[PDB]
DNA sequence: TCTCGCTGACCTCTCGAT
RNA sequence: AUCGAGAGG
């Protein structure tokens, strides 16, 4: 039981010394992250207006476009009310590719404006530290195992 | 999950064999699955997409991205145009283009437009066109070509994890994320890429 | 020197080559230096240490 | 939006172990995707026939040496592991090589059998120094597909591991190809390396039909 | 105030000789 | 068991 509630690995999500968080990406998945994020000028699939972050998904997989070509994307994003409830936000953002694909498993009640950057390790640890803020324990949890998982992934890709 | 997401999972699979059938149905379903969306509009208000109406709380660059999110379907026409008059105050909805019988659509609630003023309004007409996969408005070059979505399929995705059974532990489970418009059940989709896919090679099957 | 040497193989002289996703089929984005280096195995097998 | 199919239009022999595979009428999208699919399905599930066990009369074990022999037990094992024969009788037979005197043993030197086949008799099993040696092995070959380690389920018997797999590479590509007046179209040129045992066209044909014995799944509810 | 003893300075594996 | 000689983290 003890182990259960005290030592088990979801529960060691900060640091004791400080508030930091110590589970982070690092080495592969900080590469993929920063590989995904970034932009590149006159990218294939430049400058197309896309409905959504599966689109931009589905024109990556067909090779239609580029990671990291600078497209116009309709992002739908939650910011948390004064009593606690989600309440969405649409609108078209200046964003990449990877961005918008990358958008996809960050979680809802979290702004934009976290993933519309170059994600470095920094960035990353930030962005989890704010999930663990606003969300909580659970949520942080499935959110570090996806970046895992797209850092793998798509540093893999990257080659 | 919906009507337009489904899982469907195969544990006994062979070692090797998840990163195959999922690529090849994933490839299938993304570049070759056939459908009919809308490719081409005119709009009497804007000439061009630079320019932007008056009178319309969206943009041309919002009309046309919401054009791309209609979901269409033709009975028996390879081109067919849809027309669209709409009058008063409120939001431009798909069910206000004029009924035709070949053409039939999944959600009539689709917002294109929203009016703001009751002094303008617009009339358009677009045009719809059956193919495969999607090709982006920049390859195919007042005129407004926008980027047709004849493939279904909304999102495809496939993850390949290791599934033990008895005293054989190498075989892989294959798990699917399939995404549709609503056109046509994504597992009905997934049985059509099937059906292509053993179609294709049946010149070589003894 | 090995710019040469690779030259005269037939080879890329920057060491970097055009790699294929095995799983997939897809070219991997940027060329990947490829080639032979001498590895060694360790007395530090795991089955000595489970 | 009928789509076309492809057909086998060419297959060449560069070599007894080299081909060449040619699928000309394809959609576009099609080749890379029934390249990749082949190129896997061919490296992995392909069948073929490699030596199981070995018997020697006088060897005990592998890790021992024969008098008149120049080559080590386990050495002699690995030549015959890399041995590459055709059985179209059953899976499993045996093979008896005998020979006495100074010279190479290769692989002629097996006694000869109607439904067993060597490609390449050529190839060196063991070598004998002095005239007065002789070399008396029984071989063991049977059918199977992938890597079975022979720790994977008497004495004097030398269990080998079978790398049953006749394929040895796979490399495609997708160039264009002119049918009727459409340049849409691609051909698929799938390039294999073998040791001999399988027949180009044949391993084809049997990487179509498990696809398509893997896809009747999908293809049924 | 300054010499002058007394104090202090994680885990694992292999081998042989007593 | 203890000591000596190594080695890995
Ligand atoms: N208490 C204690 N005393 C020691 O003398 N050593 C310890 N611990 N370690 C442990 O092992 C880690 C570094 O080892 P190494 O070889 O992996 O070096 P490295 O830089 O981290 O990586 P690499 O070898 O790839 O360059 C280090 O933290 C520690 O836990 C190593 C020596």
């Amino acid at each position: 039981l003890e182990a259960r509630a005290l030592m088990m690995s979801t529960n060691n999500i900060l640091s004791p010394a400080n508030g930091e968080p110590i589970i982070v990406p690092s080495q592969d998945v900080v590469l993929g992250l920063y590989y995904m994020t970034r932009d590149c000028v006159n990218a294939k699939g430049e400058g197309m207006v896309l409905t959504g972050p599966k689109e931009a998904e589905r024109l990556y997989r067909s090779g239609l476009a580029s990671l990291h070509a600078r497209v116009k994307v309709r992002i739908t994003e939650y910011e948390k009310d004064a009593n606690g409830e989600l309440v969405a936000k649409t609108s078209l953002k200046d964003t990449t590719v990877g961005r918008a694909i990358l958008w996809m498993i960050v979680p809802k009640g979290l702004p934009y404006s976290i993933v519309n950057q170059a994600l470095g390790k920094k960035a990353i640890s930030k962005m989890l530290n704010t999930c663990y803020r606003i969300l909580g324990l659970k949520p942080t949890v499935i959110f570090a195992d996806q970046i895992m998982y797209t850092g793998f992934a798509y540093a893999a890709r990257s080659g | 999950v919906s009507s337009t997401h489904a899982k469907v999972t195969l544990e006994p699979l062979e070692r090797g064999f998840g990163h195959t059938l999922g690529n090849a149905l994933r490839r299938i379903l993304l570049s070759s699955m056939p459908g009919c969306a809308v490719t081409e509009v005119e709009i009497d208000g804007v000439l061009h997409e630079y320019s932007t109406k008056e009178g319309v709380q969206e943009d041309i660059l919002e009309i046309l991205l919401n054009l791309k999110g209609l979901a269409v379907r033709v009975q028996g026409k390879d081109e067919v145009i849809l027309t669209l008059n709409k009058s008063g105050i409120g939001p431009v909805t798909a069910a206000d283009i004029t009924h035709d019988g070949d053409v039939e659509i999944v959600k009539p609630q689709h917002v294109i437009c929203h009016l703001t003023d009751e002094n303008a309004s617009i009339s358009m007409r677009i045009k719809v066109q059956r193919g495969r996969g999607y090709v982006p408005a920049s390859t195919r070059i007042g005129r407004l070509l926008v980027d047709a979505c004849y493939s279904p399929v909304e999102r495809i995705a496939y993850n390949v994890e290791a599934a033990r059974v008895e005293q054989r532990t190498d075989l892989d489970k294959l798990v699917i994320e399939m995404e549709t418009n609503g056109t046509i059940d994504p597992e009905e989709a997934i049985r059509r890429a099937a059906t292509i896919l053993a179609e294709q090679l049946e010149a070589f099957v003894d | 020197e090995i710019k040469e040497l690779l030259k005269l193989g037939d080879l890329p002289t920057s060491g970097q080559i055009r790699l294929y996703d095995g799983r997939t089929g897809e070219q991997f984005e940027r060329p990947v230096t490829v080639g032979y280096m001498y590895m060694l195995k360790l007395n530090h097998l795991v089955d000595d240490k489970m």
